[PDB]
DNA sequence: CCGGTGCCGAGGCCGCTCAATTGGTCGTAGACAGCTCTAGCACCGCTTAAACGCACGTACGCGCTGTCCCCCGCGTTTTAACCGCCAAGGGGATTACTCCCTAGTCTCCAGGCACGTGTCAGATATATACATCCTGTGCATGTACTCGGGATATTGAT
């Protein structure tokens, strides 16, 4: 999954920002690392919907 | 004269802009300072490794994002945008922190 | 006085992160207290370890050890 | 009205008895715990230990619950609470 | 009638629950969501206490195994055995 | 014409009169104290044997310590969408009542599986000689960060 999503991002090297994609996205990956952060690798892009403009 | 953006667009662009890129925010020296003297004022004469206070710096990060976001839902929860201290509170409160 | 290292832009960054909109004035001194309360457990714990070894000096595993104890991992740092 | 609730609300604060009916709930645990295997036994001791831990989460849920329900200017307490209550503490999203 | 068992759990004792909880008011809609939320609860315990039953080649079981189920969840029960 | 004055209407005081609340007494019954072995069994006393824990030097890097430059923070301005307050319509959760019904008690029955012991055998600790897979070191080069300039959006004001 993490060479999944570096190939998404068009690169070939694995960096943290791929693996906290691939956990983040996978549910049960997840769910199996909920209390664990990684390190310099953010958050996923997410916008609440009643925050968009009109 | 000058081309005004409307109130509220920057925002949505920091957000935007901040929230793709996973650099460091807080200066790292202000940081590395006040580690410093709150160690001090526990055990005077310490040192500390690099790798150790920038992942102080990770870890304290990691937790103000993830406050932030359920202050975020708290706020919206109240029919609002702007964020107060009582949305903070009651945050802490029902994860389990303050009271 | 050094907590005020942490000026009002950083926090206005750290909301944004976050994904917030608009922040109102009087957050950062109340926000000030919870990194001042957060960051007073971990310390309390890595220096601690420090004082185990019979050495003085807080290396980055401590403070690995303390954020697992208090149920908080992460990985990268030699976990 | 509004003052018989509060009655309640006093009284159930200060006796300690389980208040979910015995056997319903141990009809709804055989059936819950059927599909994983069937033809199963169960200890008296572990039904009101299940019981007891059950009672104690919705009565923590509620609290919290009915913090939300104030935070939001409102008496009521709705899904919408139950739902932001879970998702801050962690059980879901 | 063939209804199922978690309708057992009745309005009554919901309300109860709540009362205890410390709320005034009640919306309709609580009632039939505190249920599917109960379910949830009962799903991650038993199947943890069937599979101590599994490991122990028994076939009732005991309060130790839901104990030990609550107590990797941190939920930690006192004076049920442990 | 206006004004004194009686009659009536309303506001203020005081007090029971009565209906709802809560600590005190009676009483009986299953369950906390408390021997009684027992029982065998962990705990203690009394020995040695081996190793890990501890301290002394000593080599050797990784934290503190001093100097230039702009990038981010500070501070000001205006203004506008949002917060907070107020008010009215109406739905629905509340409260109370009668009626139904399954929880709760306990009794009786009985066969399934917890639970312990006894037997024995093969899976696993352990020691020694063999050897090769992983690790520190060294080094070529290329994927990726950076700078610069031209596409395509992407908002705001007429």
């Amino acid at each position: 999954l993490a060479g999944n999503a570096a190939r998404d991002n068009k690169k070939t090297r694995i960096i943290p920002r791929h693996l906290q994609l691939a956990i983040r996205n996978d549910e049960e990956l997840n769910k199996l690392l909920g209390r664990v952060t990684i390190a310099q690798g953010g958050v996923l892009p997410n916008i609440q919907a009643v925050l968009l403009p009109k | 004269k000058p081309h005004r953006y409307r109130p509220g667009t920057v925002a949505l662009r920091e957000i935007r802009r901040y929230q793709k890129s996973t650099e460091l925010l807080i200066r790292k020296l202000p940081f590395q300072r006040l580690v410093r003297e709150i160690a001090q004022d526990f055990k005077t004469d310490l040192r500390f490794q690099s790798s150790a206070v920038m992942a102080l710096q990770e870890a304290c990060e990691a937790y103000l994002v993830g406050l932030f976001e359920d202050t975020n839902l708290c706020a919206i929860h109240a029919k609002r945008v702007t964020i107060m201290p009582k949305d903070i509170q009651l945050a802490r409160r029902i994860r389990g922190e303050r009271a | 006085d050094n907590i005020q290292g942490i000026t009002k832009p950083a926090i206005r960054r750290l909301a944004r992160r976050g994904g917030v909109k608009r922040i109102s004035g009087l957050i950062y001194e109340e926000t000030r207290g919870v990194l001042k309360v957060f960051l007073e457990n971990v310390i309390r714990d890595a220096v601690t370890y420090t004082e185990h070894a019979k050495r003085k000096t807080v290396t980055a595993m401590d403070v690995v050890y303390a954020l697992k104890r208090q149920g908080r991992t992460l990985y990268g740092f030699g976990g």
